[PDB]
């Protein structure tokens, strides 16, 4: 309680943060992935809501 | 021709309006959104093949 450390020198330093904001705007068409131009499939696909 | 329409029924059960979902991109947005009202902007509505 009777001794204090006081700065005698300092450094002004710059650090770097890499902080993601966004990602790649993908899209997959579900019908295409599953059935493509398959007729029976495209129709049955509906029955799954 | 056996085309897809968005049908809107009134209280009686009579169709009072409809969108021909194969007519023009704007009509396609309305059938995608299930509304005869769209907001100002851009919508993804289909992936053509």
């Amino acid at each position: 309680n009777n001794s204090i450390a006081i700065p005698t020198n300092f450094t002004i330093s710059v650090t770097t943060e890499i902080l993601p904001v966004s990602m790649t705007k993908t899209s997959v068409d579900c019908t295409m992935y599953i059935c493509g131009d398959s007729t029976e499939c495209s129709n049955l696909l509906l029955q799954y809501g | 021709q056996p085309r897809t329409f968005l049908l809107k029924y009134n209280e009686n059960g009579t169709i009072t309006d409809a969108v021909d979902c194969a007519l023009d991109p704007l009509s396609e947005t309305k059938c995608t959104l299930k509304s005869f009202t769209v907001e100002k902007g851009i919508y993804q509505t289909s992936n053509f093949r």
